[PDB]
């Protein structure tokens, strides 16, 4: 499946460079947009993201394996929009920065996998209707 | 100056081929989905095809599948329509239209290019009328997969002109549209209201929405508004 593979590459690349702190065509443009929008969501919701992090209490690989639960339950209100999706990915980047400080860099890849899994499994039809990553770039064009 | 300009139109024999071009100016072309919409002389708007920013998602109207191919060259700010196996029914002015990423409204349209080679899912009343200052209402009837699932856009087409975005996201006005125009959506229906009718409101009005079952844009048959 091209959609899962493409989504995974974008989200994992974004989470890895956000943890490292150094920036590394359709996927390329989606990454540029995600860096602009994602870094913005992280700055604007920094206090709210800090509160969610403490409540989740991610300290090891086993906490990352159980992180998918909250993500499925937040999407249980029947609301889907690019704003919610980019907030989920930006929160994933925030968790990936915290994982890097507690020497849990190895947890970024499964975290990226978990975010992609929840996204592509529960919202495949919506993502496809929205022109996937082309639509993501177009929606956030400024 | 944000513009689109279509080229390549002309006279062709049935069975013949013709390639249209659309030149984009004053914007980042690589960040927009683009569309072709055609209009047979004296008839309504018919959506033809659309292509996303990185060409990953392409759609065609049933009437052109297999015969027409849409493409784009972002390095040349260019949209193309390769038309093969042309039929008399393909005779029309072909418009290039930019799609807004956040709303899917067609905010910029070219002047059109005439192609001479020699049913609408949304319905509207064919005519509407009023005296100056009166209030007129134009309905747009659809169903679950289109108006029932997606927002409605309205276009105004003055005589001899290209269509212009009038309303988007059911009831939002772009800049330059007077507040006498308003829109509403209820169930599978939508409506355009014009308060205090003015002479310049004499035009053809079209509603349009995305259809999830057809995977196509569907335009209403249009309403010819006369100001008596």
């Amino acid at each position: 499946d091209d959609l899962y593979r493409q989504s995974l590459e974008i989200i994992s690349r974004y989470l890895r460079e956000q943890a490292t702190g150094s920036k590394d065509a359709a996927g390329r443009r989606a990454l540029e947009t995600l860096r602009r929008v994602g870094d913005g969501v992280q700055r604007n919701h920094e206090t709210a993201f800090q509160g969610m992090l403490r409540k989740l209490d991610i300290k090891n690989e086993d906490d990352v394996k159980s992180l998918s639960r909250v993500m499925i339950h937040v999407f249980s209100d029947g609301v889907t929009n690019w704003g919610r999706i980019v907030t989920l990915i930006s929160f994933g980047a925030f968790v990936a920065k915290h994982l890097k400080t507690i020497n849990q860099e190895s947890c970024i890849e499964p975290l990226a996998e978990s975010i992609t899994d929840v996204l592509v499994r529960t919202k495949r039809d919506w993502l496809v209707k929205q022109r996937g990553w082309d639509g993501f770039v177009e929606f956030f064009h400024v | 100056q944000v513009t689109l300009k279509e080229s390549g139109g002309g006279l062709v024999k049935p069975g013949g081929s013709l390639r249209l071009s659309c030149a984009a100016s004053g914007f980042t072309f690589s960040s927009y989905s683009m569309n072709w919409v055609r209009q047979a002389p004296g008839k309504g708007l018919e959506w033809v095809s659309s292509i996303s920013s990185s060409s990953s998602y392409i759609y065609y109207a049933d009437s052109v599948k297999g015969r027409f191919t849409i493409s784009r060259d972002n390095a040349k700010n260019s949209l193309y329509l390769q038309m093969n196996s042309l039929r008399a029914e393909d005779t029309a002015v072909y418009y290039c239209a930019r799609q807004v990423g956040a709303t899917w409204a067609f905010d910029i349209w070219g002047q059109g290019t005439l192609v001479t080679v020699s049913q609408s899912v949304l319905t509207q009343p064919p005519s509407a009328s009023g005296t100056p200052g009166q209030r007129v209402t134009i309905s747009c009837s659809g169903s679950s997969s289109n108006i029932g699932s997606n927002t409605v856009n309205w276009y105004q087409q003055l005589p001899g002109t290209a269509p212009k975005l009038l309303i988007y996201s059911n009831n939002q006005r772009p800049s330059g549209v007077p507040d006498r125009f308003s829109g509403s959506k209820s169930g599978t229906s939508a409506s355009l209201a014009i308060s205090g009718l003015q002479s310049e409101d004499e035009a053809d009005y079209y509603c349009a929405a995305w259809d999830d079952s057809l995977n196509a844009w569907v335009f209403g048959g249009g309403t010819k508004l006369t100001v008596l």
